[PDB]
RNA sequence: UUAUGCUAUCAGGUGGAUGGCUCGGCUCAAGAGCUUAUGAAGGACGUGCCAAGCUGCGAUAAGCCCGGGGUAGGUGCAUGGAGCCAAUGAACCCGGGAUUUCCGAAUGGGACCUCUCCGUAGUGAUCAUUCAUGAUCGGGAACGCUCCGAAUUGAAA
RNA sequence: ACAAGUGCGUGGAGUCACCGGGGUACGACCCGAAGCCGGGUGAUCUAGGCGUGGGCAGGUUGAAGCGUGGCGAAAGCUACGUGGAGGACCGUAAACGGUAUUGAUCUGCAAAUCAUUCGUGUGACCUGCGUCUCGUAGUGAAAUGCUAAUCUAACCCGGCA
RNA sequence: AGCUUGUAGUCCGUAAGGGAGACAACCCAGCCCGUGGUUAAGGUCCCCAAGUGUCGACUAAGUGUUAAUACUAAAGGGCGU
RNA sequence: UGGGGCCCCGAAAAUUGACGGGGCUCAAGUCGACCACCGAUACCACGGAGUACCGCAAGGUAAUCUCGUAGGAAGGCGUUGUGUUCGGGUCGAAGCAGGGCUGUGAAGUCCUGUGGACCGUUCACAAACGAAAAUCCUGGUAAUAGUAGCAGCAAAGCAGGGUGAGACUCCCUGCCGCCGAAGGGGCCAGGUUUCCUCGGCAAUGUUCGUCAGCCGAGGGUUAGUCGGUCCUAAGACGUACCGUAAUUCGAGUACGCCGAAAGGGAAACAGGUUAAUAUUCCUGUACCAUUUAGCGUUUAGUCUGACGUCUCAGGGCAAGCCGAGCGGCGUCGUCGCGCCGUCUAAGCAGCGAACCCCGUGGAGAGCCGUAAUGGCGAGAAGCGGGCGAAUCUGUAAUGGCACAAGUCGGCUUCACCCCGGGACCCGUGAAAAGGACAGCUAAAUGUCCGUACCGAGAACUGACACAGGUGCCCCUAGCUGAAAAGGCUAAGGCGUGUCGGAGUAAUUCAGUUAAGGGAAUUCGGCAAAUUAGCUCCGUAACUUCGGGAUAAGGAGUGCCUGCUGUGUAGACAGCAGGUCGCAGUGACCAGGGGGCUCUAACUGUCUAAUACCAACAUAGGAGAUUGCAAACCCGUAAGGGCUAGUACAAUCUCUGAAUCCUGCUCAGUGCAGGUACCUGAAACCCCGGUUCAACGGGAAGAAGGGCCUGUAAACAGCGGGGGUAGACCCUCUUAAGGUAGCGUAGUACCUUGUCGCUUAAUUGGCGACUUGCAUGAAUGGAUCAAUGAGAGCCCUACUGUCCCUAACUGGAGUCCGGUGAAGCUUACAUUCUAGUGCACAGUCUAGAGACCUCUAGGGGGAAGUGAAGACCCCGUGGAGCUUUACUGCAGCCUGUCGUUGGGUUGUGACGACCCUAACUCUGAGAAGAGGACCCCGAUAGGUGGGCAGUUUG
RNA sequence: UCCUUGGUGGGGGCCAAAAAUGACAGAAAAGUUACCCCGGGGAUAAUUGAGUCGUUGCCGGCAAGAGUACAUAUCGACCCGGCAGCUUGCUACCUCGAUGUCGGUUCUUUCCAUCCUGGCCGUGCAGCAGCGGCCAAGGGUGAGGUUGUUCGCCUAUUAAAGGAGAUCGUGAGCUGGGUUUAGACCGUCGUGAGACAGGUCGGUUACUAUCUACUAGAGGUGCCCGAGGUCUGCGGGUAAGCUGCUUUUAGUACGAGAGGAACCAAGCAGCGGCGCCACUGGUGUACCGGUUGUCUGACAAGGCAUCGCCGGGCAGCUACGC
């Protein structure tokens, strides 16, 4: 059995579902958060600054 | 970085190093009394405890409360169990170390006065009171220190049932790995000396060997006191 | 009639450069600058006679009503068939309203379930108070204030 | 600083622009790595712990215990039957693993699979689903192995031109 | 040692054209374009333009037909001539 | 005899070859001279260009100017646009292909063709301003090439008739086949309409195709009873408290809430119906829950839900099988057999086997039982009674069956259900909802979600109609057979593990057979071959007494006739006679065996994707820390892991079963303790200084260090030289000189050490000796039965491994029809030799060969392709790791200040003592135990590779 | 001189002297990597190649002498001069955007400095058998045990069982035994990570052939009255054979004896070459027979299980035959 082709047949199951609050499918099932948003862990949205670039 | 220990693992308490704590029956511990209290019980069975790999007694008190205890040896069912200071010393009751005569078999002794039992509890251990005092009493423990208790400190009497149970080698680590299933430990444990330098003090190198010591100072910080902690000695009795 | 071929040109194919155009973009300047429990932004699903995407709208669903402008056509990007709307002044633009499913600050409990359970019909949490009522919660391109806080790198280490 | 020698300066020409050359710092003519640091993501793969389930064709061997009978004065010795123990044995193209052919294939069926030959196959077993442990951190019966085809420090974006 | 490290001059690097079979730096030559002429180096039996050239000898081994040279064998011997 | 010229011997190299080749002999060689000619861009001359300087300009001079890399300087050409001048264009602008002319050239302008709307120029000015190249980037497209693939693991199709314009490929029939314990049936996750009907074939399908999981259109999923829903588990999430600079961040606590489509669980079955739905819709017959009403009650605390692994008895039943009758089909050369069917659910009513309980009973020179263990005056057997299963019987009885029979007996029954026993555990094998004990009758209500289809060699996942994985997850009939193995057949699914024809080489993938020899092959028996099932006889060394063991070495085996024994029975075991063959486990299936060493005890684990090992783990042994407010560890903190734990424990290490053992060294380093003396920071105190301090000293002195002691199953170490016939006086002794053992080793340089067995011969194997470059005792030593896909050697058996290859089979290849890529590539290229050239040339130089094109072949060459070398060096490039490198930072230890109070003595504020009242811990609290200590904030010193950044020229 | 002014303590400064960086035109500074990574280098090494030849292999001159005598049958000191490039060196010219690195195997070729076969000369050559030298590259030069080996030893044959070159010929041919990765053990070093030009066990061999070369098979044109047939021979190739054993010569020549040849002739054998299938052997999935298990109802006839397995075998092909 090998890391490859072999071991990627087991890709039947789910660890992120279509979170609620932004529709995407970023919703870990375990975590009970979405990593895109942030739903399920703060009222907020979550935004950072390294999702851009430094504006100079 | 090299890589934390496994003591570090454990107290950071990650689910390979924590106890199954919902395998085990109840908390052993002595029944609450009030102070100029007292309550009697009858044993209504003789169950086993996976966390002691012991008996421990089902007791039924005369207030209804089913409490858990800690077995004795010659515990039976339909015995009755008795606390408090005017309690008989008797195998089985709970009494005040300051009233159990001098040279007696103790164990599940308080380190305070209601503490609940905390010394003098594996399978067949037991202790003896040594000397009576005004303010002390002082108890030989298994270990072999003479340590020094408050006089109402209680324990109950006699010597702490399943005595003889590392008598039988384990022969094989298939027994090991199940009584090991039970507990909180790591089962198996790699050598130090096996393990790259990056994980152990001790690993690395073209042959099997420390390098250093195992002797290992008592000022040494976490993820260094490894091998022989602190040892005012080593090496078989010469 | 010398095949397979070679070189140069010509005609055609494949192809989409150059040229021309452009309702887009970028940069600079000048104004104006908050919104949200009276339920937002964002999302899911629905929504068209024939309608898949986008856009708009929300079971009144590419829409409804009222005051002003405009006036002869209208029926989105997207002048197809058949109908409908409009001189009781539509379409379209400005202003004021109505409707505005579910989630979402999401707020009666619950979310791998954008739905589900209780219905005794919902003010969840933290607060102020005369305990009538009221505040905060989220979003906003950057800017503003407070606090926490690296390394690459330069010194030719 | 006393002295005498000499240094620098002194008999009025600079300043501000346009077009240029060059030096210096900033991404500084353009492209080119391993890396270092911040914040987030990942245990659908794989490693380990836990909850709850499912599985292991068909045979073999025959531990303790028990019954009956022999041998002895006793102590004890002993045969057969029964018994169903074991990280026991053989064994499947059940399942798991992956020895040798250094065969096939190597712009493959396949970014490691196929054939024959093999190891375990009642247990330190295999495995479904659930849940947990993670980046100087986790896990590791320990190879620096594994942590989503990536590991002597992952991946995504940012510091970064 | 076609090695390594210096010194004087001249070259290649940055050097055409002509000639050594080809030759970075060996000889003529330092070179704007076209034409005519004559020479440099080197060659004149053919390949190849011009000598089967002249005089006096040597070599008999295909020796040789190889200026410089990283491209060319010595010591020794020969009543070979 | 000496001095000379040329030549000769000395004189041998590897593809055929080099005076440049032909060839040349009073020369076409060598020497001394000579003549004439050839031959450069040089020199001369003529005409022209540019440059340098001078001249106002015309122009003047240059034998004393004209080559050119890095580079400096000057002058121009071009694209796009701005200001400004002058303009061109549907009587045809830009752009594009070719061509003429000008210019040294950049480039400009013009002409021919096409085109359908803009485009230049003067003088100046700006720039996202000029490409041939960066393994450059994006796009398009070649050569390879009509080539490889469309083959290997399941070699599958043929005849007739259709449909159709078109048929190997689609449909029907027959024949021949594949799977048949999976390729069939059911469904989880996942997919998401792939499901079903109709119409098409531009793309998809490894060919075509009228076919299709494709394209287009339409349709399809119906629940009180199946699941979800409800319950709780491992474990998440929320609010509050608390922490944090702060949070969306963090452990714990309290209250909640979620967490399983395979755990628990209230109840439905049979038949019909559609193209696709069916325990859901329809027919028949039922059942469950909640609420409302009538009739009365609690027993209310228990039981059930509810439990592991192994083994086994008894009972039932699906499936299976046999005999009789009955109804159809097949066969029918002869026979009378073979196959199919002969059906019947839940619900309702009834009986109830074991176990358990109750009333009697009286059992011992012992009796009653089970498969087995067992039971008994603490009361057995026996007799009654109660509680009590699966199934069975009766009804449901009219449903479907061609309304064709439809009735009966027997055997067996798993792996399914009920019930009971036993054994094991240093494993003890879940909880909660729900359910039972007070219910009976009536009526109404029972919302929401899923329901199609695939569930995999084509519906999932791996880029794919992927030989993998997910799923072999749960079921699977007849014969053989121990069997679910393998072979042959049903049912069921298929001829789609989606290219065909053809039979003609070499070569190749996988097989069959091979005389005589039998490992001579090879690094090595790698591969292949041998043996193989069952019964019986028999079985060695050695051993931990368990084993080795299927050791080894042997015999039998079919079929037919007739019987016996055990069992209730299925079935099992055995015997006599006859008989066929080369062969009776006739195919399939199925160990070759043994000996001596090394190593590890063993089962296990391991580098997924080159290492299945001797490495890791293991039980066993030993050591260390810690009395629990602990040791060890996590966190910044709140608070936590170990821990629902307590020395028979947890944590930290080394060694690695058992057997015999484990010697000396504490000098170095480490650790622990003692601390008399020395050193030792800050605060406090005293002196000097300061109109105050900074500052300089003194006193005292914590931890730490020096110092002394213990400790080696702590890290570690355990020696040479001279003699004596080599057993002694001494050495070399900065602690000690290696004991038991083992020894050319897995360690041994010399080395292929020396001797014996093994072989004709052995750098080998084993045994012995061993002066050991450089063995040795938990850095564990020696040794070891058993085990081992481990590493060597030997014997037997076997064989195409080989002598030495041959023939045959299937798939490729060759040829043909269809489909159809990719990789190398500056250009040219029909080469061969030698030389030269950066010293390894198809392209240069000189020769020699060579007509071109195509097919097949295997690979000589293209220093063939894959690829910015991974070996070596360099880089004031990195990373990881180490440490008595440099500099630091956590952790830990300790003095002082604060927290921090009250009284007593001994001193001049210091040390001790006592108290409760802050504070801490425990408990729900009463209260209990410590207590001004500890913890905590700050500061001073130490230890400190635990961690960080760097350096190591 | 010290930040409004004056002072006091204490700092700052000018000039000069001392304290040191020895890597001495001045960092406060240890290792390891085979777990390694990255940027480059033929600016620089293992590698092949080229140059050179100390060393290695093979020789020559002069002959000092030994050889009973006698330098030169044979050996050839000292000293001197060479060739080859086949051993090890030296060097750094080519290659680090890789020329796949030892040994074996397969196949082809080349040099002669010849081991055998062929021809000679000398001898201190009686014969047999040696010894030394010259010519000669047509053929031959093998099978085995250890070792990864090259080399070398050993075994029995043999005419002999030569050496060397071809990128230490030959991995788009093979093998993978050794060396040169990642794992592990032993010993020795190092405090340690780790290292050893020490040993041991284990350890991935990628490619569909464009051009050229060769091997064979065809299609064209060129030459030519048009076609056919039979020949010639410019040329190309060969090993088409090479070598032993026995008999005869002859127990003769020679020799004191033992021992013991050659010329000619014959037969057979080893290897090589070419060809063939009467005989023998192999195969022979055409075919025939026996038989196991199972299916088609039984017999008969058939299917499948490697041709199910087993026995036999014609033709064909082929060697182990001729
Ligand atoms: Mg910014
Ligand atoms: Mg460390
Ligand atoms: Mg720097
Ligand atoms: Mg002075
Ligand atoms: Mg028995
Ligand atoms: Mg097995
Ligand atoms: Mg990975
Ligand atoms: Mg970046
Ligand atoms: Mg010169
Ligand atoms: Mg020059
Ligand atoms: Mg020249
Ligand atoms: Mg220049
Ligand atoms: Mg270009
Ligand atoms: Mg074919
Ligand atoms: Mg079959
Ligand atoms: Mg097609
Ligand atoms: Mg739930
Ligand atoms: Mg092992
Ligand atoms: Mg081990
Ligand atoms: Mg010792
Ligand atoms: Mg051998
Ligand atoms: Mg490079
Ligand atoms: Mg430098
Ligand atoms: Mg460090
Ligand atoms: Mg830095
Ligand atoms: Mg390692
Ligand atoms: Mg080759
Ligand atoms: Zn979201």
């Amino acid at each position: 059995m090998s890391k490859g082709t072999s071991s990627m047949g087991k890709r039947q199951k789910r660890t992120h579902a279509k979170c609620r609050r932004c529709g995407s499918v970023s919703f870990n099932v375990h975590t009970k958060q979405c990593t895109s948003c942030g739903f399920g862990k703060t009222s907020r949205m979550r935004t950072y600054k390294w999702q851009a670039k430094c504006k100079y | 970085m090299g890589k934390r220990l496994i003591s570090q693992n454990r107290g950071r308490g990650t689910p390979t190093y924590r106890a199954p704590s919902h395998k085990y029956k109840a908390d052993l511990r002595h029944p609450r009394v009030d102070e100029n209290s007292s309550l009697r019980g009858e044993v209504v069975g003789i169950e086993h405890d996976p966390a002691r790999s012991a008996p421990i007694a089902k007791v039924a008190f005369e207030n209804g409360e089913e409490l858990f205890l800690l077995a004795s040896e010659g515990i039976a069912v339909g015995n009755i169990i008795e606390c408090g200071d005017d309690a008989e010393v008797k195998p089985g009751n709970i009494v005040p170390i300051g009233n159990v005569p001098e040279g007696f078999f103790i164990c599940n002794v308080e380190s305070k006065p209601n503490d609940g039992g905390k010394f003098v509890r594996s399978s067949g251990v037991y202790a003896t009171v040594v000397t009576h005092e005004a303010t002390r009493t002082a108890v030989s423990m298994p270990s072999g220190n003479i340590k020094w208790l408050n006089p109402k400190c209680r324990a109950v009497v006699g010597i702490v049932a399943g005595s003889g149970r590392v008598d039988r080698p384990w022969l094989k680590a298939g027994k090991k790995y199940h009584k090991m299933k039970t507990r909180a430990a790591k089962y198996p444990r790699v050598s130090a000396v096996a393990m790259n330098p990056r994980d152990h003090p001790f690993g690395g190198g073209a042959w099997k060997h420390p390098g250093k010591p195992t002797t290992v100072s008592r000022n040494a910080p976490p993820g260094r006191k490894v091998g022989l902690i602190a040892a005012r000695r080593t090496g078989m009795k010469r």
